[PDB]
């Protein structure tokens, strides 16, 4: 093939031209963003019951619903969770690859036909099904500054004036409100209602009959009286529109004429549907925005288009109102290409001045010039075809890959200079005998990097999603590389190049290039002199080479094991748990003190906090909070002291002086949806109907065992609440027949005004909206307040609660959390420093067995997935060196010269594990995919030194020894040309310190100590591998 | 509150032998209630924690500790059939006629769970078999209510 | 065909026609399956022992055994060759027409008296200044 | 049933249009609001798209909008069907 | 185009103190001007 | 008595079927066996 | 119909360059297809 | 696919006859389909 574009430059081009065309239009039809689709398809049944208890929204809606979740296809695991704020949350989390609608839509199904069996009142509220996603592109703050709107009102507006512009915004898929609209609400009055002889049912029977919308007809209408002329409809009943509306409804009329009012008994205003949350940013009330990219959507393109469409409403704004950014991926996003971009193209300006170093000719440094940005573009092409798309993964594969990209420009071009410097030859003779001796060995070579990288591509899970990403960047990248040095290089060579004189060595030429020359030429017969001495004693190095394979083999076991490296993305969390039973207001206190700390020790790094009070993490009550810290840029907080990890361990010591409040603060991940590396989610089963209490003791028993064992299980603790005391009030059905009140006329007293009622819907200028009964707050606080209810009996006479109704303390779960239909107590852990993830699971299974007779247990999440993605492993790897082996057995045509190549992989490991060591790095997915790029890099050239001593041998009827030391005085020139532009190439990762440094170190730092050491290593193991190998067979 | 005596809540509660022994020894208050008016007492009354309750009521714990309701802890060993508890804490002087805000003697949880060995220990202590509770209810009431044959003749 | 969308679409089509069906259908619940014709396996449960009666195992194969058969994925389609345990209440009209007493009297009782309550909270959000005390209230529960 | 246009619009039309939102390969969406209580929202989608596979992608975000429309539509039910403008024949019935 | 419609205003005390109720009063007019669908019944073999 | 789903592979869901059945005999009551009366499956995979 | 006008230039210029490399390629020249590619004005006067 | 040499019949009912006009006309086609033994066989009703 290169014989055939040799004389067709023009055809070469035209493909050159054709790959630049398509890389062109793809960069900019490719959808943009931080992280793909890597966790796995999860659905979320999310519903609501006003005012119950955790086991009311188990025993009624959880369990109902786990009940209908049958015939459901490709379902792994189902966990589920009811909380005492009456709300219930059903993921149903599916095998990966599963159509994601298809399961949305199986989920949705099984729910709708499920609906009729659940209460009333969850059938009201309605149950909504989604993605599961904590994926967010930016949350959007909206602020008051001069204290005239609180946090509802705040909420309100965004709502309906500022959502549904927001949703209707270009790329962006969907949008969650971080707030309730607006809602009637009426505040009763148990001695105003007592004071009329009126219950909380009156007025919700009141509020039905007169808010209603009623259809009436038509004047007119078919079948007619033959002659009518008039056709109209009929509006008699329309739904009510203002709080005085509401107030003048009539509730009874007294014997001696006045009337009783709804605003007479209860105070009526608009309020907001939940008031279990407290948003505050920066002191001042706050509102929210989630808004998520679109499948397909380009990240940068959506965000510039959310802050136009933002832009288009600051002048409908009122008084206050500002908009603030917590938390945004598009300025991460935007450095992540960038700082990619710069590496590639600084890579082709390193490139330009190594090869003008050696081969002095403008004509030559062109080339690779041309070839690497058309492979390169080529590469976005095939990414498109793919349906991948520009992310984090995808363009630091591309960064690993600048290697491989540039080696085979090199390996070329560098060869032709060589032919006319040694023989004379024109420019097109001297191209075809170049290509003639390193096309097969360009071939081969792309048949075993394919065997290194395809193999990735294969794992399962999570992580596999992530692999994939990488094998199919460097494989395509490196397929195009080798066909662009197949049909691009040689045509280039053979036009572009000029002619060099046979023994013409630069040694003649004046100046630097001069001394250059002669300083090379003298350092490469140096070489020759120190391989040929090192090829008399092979014992001696092979001794040397088994000292490498068992520091590499300490080295790997010595590193900490990672998925991705935590960076600094400009926010962290901030956990405030109060007391098992601590009010609201308490939580506020705590939350107070905690934003004052940020806003005042650390003013200098912190740039604004979002404190959310009854956070939806830890059963989202009164006595839980978050405080979502956003920092200033990266070029503001300098040091290793005003970064993330630092702020974070200060603020965790500072918090442990507030007593009586669990305050802890810790970094967000770099993927939320995978957790923690060496840890495990662990799931306690009751498989027996044991019951609550029994579950627990199970679980004190296992946990209490767990610490027994320090040595290989750490930080083993429950994901879930304790137990807290409960008012269980008893309705005696003997005294309540006897007096002739109502059981249900006392459960509906005692839920409206206790826990609020969803009556009916309104309309607030042109909006739908709520309409909630309940109690005023003075009159739902205390125990005392239950007996101040009056119900009415059939005769008509008031009864207060506390004659038909006795009370006592007793405990009860707040939170029941349930695993495939099972109740059970999810449990967090990890191994101890030295042990690896599979010990710490094997003795937490050991562990089990000892528990009580009913107690089962199971993995789930993370630990799920790293039980399947362990059994792939072996295989992959295995097939890996199979077919690597194979494809060099028929490049070399020999069993046993394969053994040479295969024998450099410890040579470049050994300086990526000592260079992130002597860092402090950790052995990451950067680390291991960049590993693996310095293991191909370091066999690539070893595979063409193994050729052409070969071939000198094969053909030129040369020595083992006499071909062995030309072959390696060939290619040193290559090899020291390739390793010097790799190595200033990846050396400004190495030193990135502001914004996303923790990826570009991981990937600049496993490639630049590995590639210092399979360039140092293997220009003098190569041969000896290769004479040890024909020695031996 | 204090630092110790929130802590001993916590662990009469969990059941934690070795750390109630500890918080004794450093001065613990044992007679720190929570929110709802549970002293240590009360909390190992309720969970079944036999040691516990002798080394409170050895450490001068008040047995006739009454929450914001009433119930005292020999109310909720009786209610949850802790036999060895309820013997510990009549032998410690706890009031066999205990009353809450709700007329409730021990008598009547023990009646209304059905513990044969419990209502017989209480009778025993000098209960008073004929105790009404606000709605006139007895121990005798609530068993024929309930079906309990057995509890139905010792009554 | 596929089967998945053609579940879909005649579920889309079935839920227009839902709320026409009676109550004691709607409640019953309506399944929609995409089953084979024949079985592909019938899992016998019997007891060695002779600790459980035939209506006891049923009650156990469909409380601890079924529901997780029926959410495997494959899993077309379930069938309980018995049934799963339910509260009977077994009447007597001449017990019933002696206390003055119907079947609908006994409905009635029974919804009131074996009923979860969403009571409400102590201390609920919004809450009062000055509030220390946060409990949930429990009211009637489903009876066991 | 007996709703004005401008209730069946505020209270049902505009709750299913504003979870219409990121829906792939959409491009537009009219909707009718009748005097009688009917809602009629058609979302066309770009040409190659799978019309299944967009019917369920609607049907997902309808799920959204659902709980949020009042008692008496949901009583009547909701259909997402897919839609064409124009008649392919008239078969007329007369009796001779 | 825009249409002129039939706008009925119920008092609620006026109906209130005659002793009518307004689910009576909202059933009776939109029965009537309406047409109300009752329940189903058997026409030939087939339910309408 | 289990219904294969369409289109499901025979031998993959049976197999999943009694991989489920597994964890479940660890808590069975005193005397519970699974006893496999009726399975085409066990043919198909002699047979093949 | 207004996304066919928009899309129609753009059309017609990648089919001239995807015409123009293909002969540039196939006889191995340049002078060969821009010669050939001046005879396009020739046939799309008659069309208009 | 069948059994070889088994059919599936189904009379239908199109005109709003009922139940008992549709069982006669049943009865009637299996007295006929009996007269034919040499080309029917086992000809029954599925059903109750
Ligand atoms: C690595 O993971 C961490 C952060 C992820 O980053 C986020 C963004 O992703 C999260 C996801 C994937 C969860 O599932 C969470 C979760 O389940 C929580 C809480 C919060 O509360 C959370 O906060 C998260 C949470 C995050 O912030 N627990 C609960 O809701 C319940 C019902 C009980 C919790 C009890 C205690 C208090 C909790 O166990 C505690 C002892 C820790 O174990 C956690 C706070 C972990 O902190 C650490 C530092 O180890 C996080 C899971
Ligand atoms: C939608 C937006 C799209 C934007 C992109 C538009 C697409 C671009 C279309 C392709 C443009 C290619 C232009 C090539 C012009 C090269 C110079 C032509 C000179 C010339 O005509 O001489 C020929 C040969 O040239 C020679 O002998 C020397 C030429 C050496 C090979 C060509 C090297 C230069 C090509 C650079 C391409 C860069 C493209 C960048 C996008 C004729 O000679 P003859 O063969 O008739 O001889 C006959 C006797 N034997
Ligand atoms: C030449 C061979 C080497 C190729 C390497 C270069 C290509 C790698 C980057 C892929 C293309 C990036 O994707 C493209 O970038 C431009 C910026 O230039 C982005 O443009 C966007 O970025 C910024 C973000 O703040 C906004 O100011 C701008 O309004 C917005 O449209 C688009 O999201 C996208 O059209
Ligand atoms: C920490 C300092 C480390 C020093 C630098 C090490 C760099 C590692 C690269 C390998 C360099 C090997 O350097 C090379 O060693 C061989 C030993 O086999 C020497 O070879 C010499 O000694 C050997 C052993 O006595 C003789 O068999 C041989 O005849 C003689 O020429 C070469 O003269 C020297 O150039
Ligand atoms: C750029 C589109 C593909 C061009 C294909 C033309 C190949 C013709 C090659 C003819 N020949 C081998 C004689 O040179
Ligand atoms: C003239 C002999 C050339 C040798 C060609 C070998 C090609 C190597 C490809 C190996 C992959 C299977
Ligand atoms: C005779 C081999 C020609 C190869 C042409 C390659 C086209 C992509
Ligand atoms: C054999 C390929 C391994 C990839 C890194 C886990």
């Amino acid at each position: 093939m290169p014989n055939f574009f040799i004389d067709r430059p023009i055809f070469a081009w035209v493909i050159a031209i054709i790959i630049m065309l398509a890389g062109g239009l793809a960069i900019l039809k490719l959808p943009v963003a931080q992280y793909p689709t890597i966790a796995p398809p999860a659905v979320t049944i999310s519903a609501s019951y006003p005012g119950a208890d955790a086991k009311t929204v188990q025993d009624t809606v959880t369990q109902v619903i786990e009940q209908n979740m049958n015939g459901i296809d490709n379902l792994m695991y189902m966990s589920s969770n009811s909380d005492s704020t009456g709300t219930v949350q059903i993921t149903l989390t599916f095998e990966s690859g599963t159509d994601a609608d298809i399961a949305q839509v199986q989920v949705q199904n099984k729910l709708q036909l499920a609906m009729p069996l659940l209460p009333q009142e969850v059938q009201q509220q309605g149950v909504s099904v989604e993605k599961s996603s904590s994926s967010f592109l930016m949350v959007v703050g909206v602020i008051n500054t001069d204290g005239t709107m609180t946090q509802e009102d705040i909420s309100d507006y965004v709502a309906a004036n500022m959502k549904d512009a927001i949703s209707r915004t270009s790329g962006v898929g969907d949008v969650q409100l971080f707030g309730s609209q607006y809602a009637m609400r009426i505040w009763m009055n148990p001695n105003e209602l007592n004071k009329f002889q009126l219950t909380p049912v009156d007025v919700i029977t009141a509020i039905k009959a007169q808010n209603a919308q009623v259809a009436a007809g038509q004047l007119g209408g078919t079948p007619p009286v033959k002659g009518q002329q008039l056709n109209a409809s009929i509006i008699a009943q329309t739904r009510l529109t203002s709080t005085e509306e509401f107030g003048k409804i009539l509730l009874k009329v007294n014997q001696d004429g006045s009337r009783v009012l709804l605003r007479d008994v209860a105070k009526i205003e608009l309020g907001g549907e939940n008031y279990d949350i407290i948003a505050e940013f920066n002191g001042q009330p706050a509102s929210g925005l989630g808004i998520k990219l679109a499948t397909g959507a380009n990240a940068l393109d959506t965000a510039a288009a959310i802050r136009a469409e933002l832009a288009k409403m600051e002048p409908f704004f009122p008084s206050g109102l500002k908009i603030v950014y917590p938390y945004d991926t598009t300025p991460f996003v935007k450095i992540s290409i960038h700082e990619v971009v710069k590496t590639l193209v600084e890579a082709i300006i390193l490139v330009f001045l190594v090869m003008y170093l050696f081969l002095q000719n403008f004509r030559a440094t062109l080339i690779p010039t041309i070839a690497v940005p058309v492979v390169l573009l080529g590469t976005f092409a095939v990414l498109a075809a793919f349906g991948f798309s520009i992310n984090t993964l995808t363009m630091f594969g591309m960064v690993l890959a600048i290697g491989l990209l540039v080696d085979d420009a090199i390996v070329v071009v560098e060869n032709v200079e060589r032919v006319m410097a040694e023989e004379g030859l024109p420019p097109k003779e001297a191209t075809r005998k170049s290509m003639g001796q390193i096309q097969g060995a360009l071939v081969g070579i792309a048949m075993v990097l394919s065997a290194v990288f395809v193999p990735m591509a294969f794992f399962g899970g999570s992580t596999g999603a992530i692999y994939r990403q990488f094998s199919i960047t460097i494989v395509s990248a490196m397929a195009l590389s080798v066909l662009v040095a197949l049909i691009l290089t040689p045509a280039l060579c053979a036009t572009m190049l000029k002619p060099i004189a046979k023994g013409d060595h630069g040694e003649g030429k004046k100046g630097f290039f001069g001394w250059f020359n002669r300083m090379f030429e003298k350092s490469t017969h140096h070489y020759t002199d120190s391989v040929g001495g090192i090829l008399r004693s092979t014992g001696r190095y092979l001794v040397l080479y088994l000292i490498i394979v068992v520091g590499m083999a300490y080295l790997f076991v010595r590193l900490p094991s990672s998925f991705l490296p935590d960076e600094d993305q400009g926010v962290f969390m901030t956990m405030v748990q109060l007391p098992a039973g601590a009010t609201q207001e308490r939580t506020q206190k705590v939350l107070n003190e905690v934003t004052h700390y940020y806003l005042t020790k650390e003013k200098n790094n912190v740039e604004s906090v979002f404190a959310v009070n009854g956070f939806p993490f830890a059963g989202r009550g009164q006595n839980t909070g978050i405080a979502f810290v956003s920092l200033k840029d990266w070029a503001d907080r300098p040091g290793e002291e005003n970064k993330v990890e630092a702020i974070t361990m200060r603020a965790t010591r500072a918090f442990s002086q507030i007593k009586d409040a669990m305050v802890f603060a810790f970094n967000l991940p770099a993927i939320v949806e995978l957790g923690t590396a060496t840890g495990f989610d662990f799931e306690l089963i009751d498989q027996a109907g044991l019951g609550h209490e029994k579950l627990t003791q199970a679980r004190n028993q296992l946990l209490a065992e767990a610490a027994k064992h320090p040595d290989m299980l750490t930080s083993v603790r429950p994901n879930g609440l304790e137990d807290t005391p409960q008012f269980k009030i008893d309705i005696d059905q003997e005294k309540a027949q006897a007096l002739g009140v109502s059981i249900n006329d006392i459960n509906t007293t005692l839920g409206a005004a206790w826990g609020g009622s969803y009556v009916n819907d309104f309309i607030d200028r042109g909006r739908v909206k709520k309409v909630y009964v309940m109690s005023e707050a003075k009159y739902r606080m205390l125990p005392d307040d239950i007996g101040d209810w009056y119900v009415r009996a059939a005769d008509g006479q008031m009864v207060p609660f506390s004659a038909f109704s006795s009370s006592r303390w007793e405990y009860g779960s707040p939170r029941l959390e349930r695993y495939n239909g099972l109740p059970s107590m999810e449990i967090l852990g990890q191994a101890a420093p030295g042990k690896s993830t599979g010990e710490a699971m094997e003795l937490m299974e050991q562990l089990a067995s000892k528990l009580p007779t009913g107690v089962g247990y199971d993995w789930t999440g993370m630990s799920y997935q790293e039980r399947l993605s362990g059994n792939q492993a072996p295989s992959l790897y295995a097939i890996s060196l199979i077919v690597v082996f194979l494809c060099l057995a028929a490049l070399y045509e020999s069993w046993s010269i394969p053994f040479s190549v295969m024998l450099v992989v410890p040579l470049g490991v050994i300086g990526a594990l000592l260079a992130a060591t002597f860092r402090g790095l950790t052995n990451d997915v950067y680390f291991q995919v960049g590993l693996l790029t310095t293991i191909g890099l370091s066999a690539k050239n070893a595979i063409l030194i193994v050729e052409f001593a070969k071939d000198l041998m094969d053909k030129e009827g040369k020595g083992l020894i006499e071909a062995t030391l030309d072959a390696v005085r060939m290619r040193l020139r290559p090899i020291l040309m390739t390793s010097l532009a790799f190595i200033l190439g990846v050396m400004p990762l190495v030193i990135s310190t502001g914004a996303g440094s923790g990826a570009q170190n991981a990937v600049g730092t496993g490639v630049m100590g590995g590639m210092v050491t399979a360039t140092v290593l293997a220009i003098f193991f190569v041969p000896v591998f290769f004479v040890v190998v024909r020695r031996r067979f | 509150g204090s630092d110790l005596g929130k802590k001993l809540l916590e662990a009469a509660r969990a059941g934690r032998d070795d750390e109630v022994r500890i918080l004794m020894a450093n001065g613990a208050d044992v007679n720190a209630a929570d929110v709802v008016g549970w002293t240590p007492l009360h909390l190992a009354a309720y969970w079944g924690h036999l040691e516990i309750v002798e080394v409170l009521l050895k450490n001068g714990a008040d047995v006739n500790a009454y929450d914001t309701l009433g119930s005292t802890p020999l109310h909720l060993a009786a209610h949850f059939g802790h036999l060895e508890i309820v013997e510990v804490l009549l032998k410690n002087g706890a009031d066999v006629n205990a009353k809450d805000d709700n007329g409730i003697t021990p008598l009547h949880l023990a009646a209304n769970r059905g513990h044969l060995e419990i209502v017989e220990v209480l009778l025993k202590y000098g209960a008073d078999v004929n105790a009404q509770d606000k709605f006139g209810k007895t121990a005798f009431d609530i068993s024929i209510n309930n079906g309990n044959e057995d509890l139905a003749e010792i009554l």
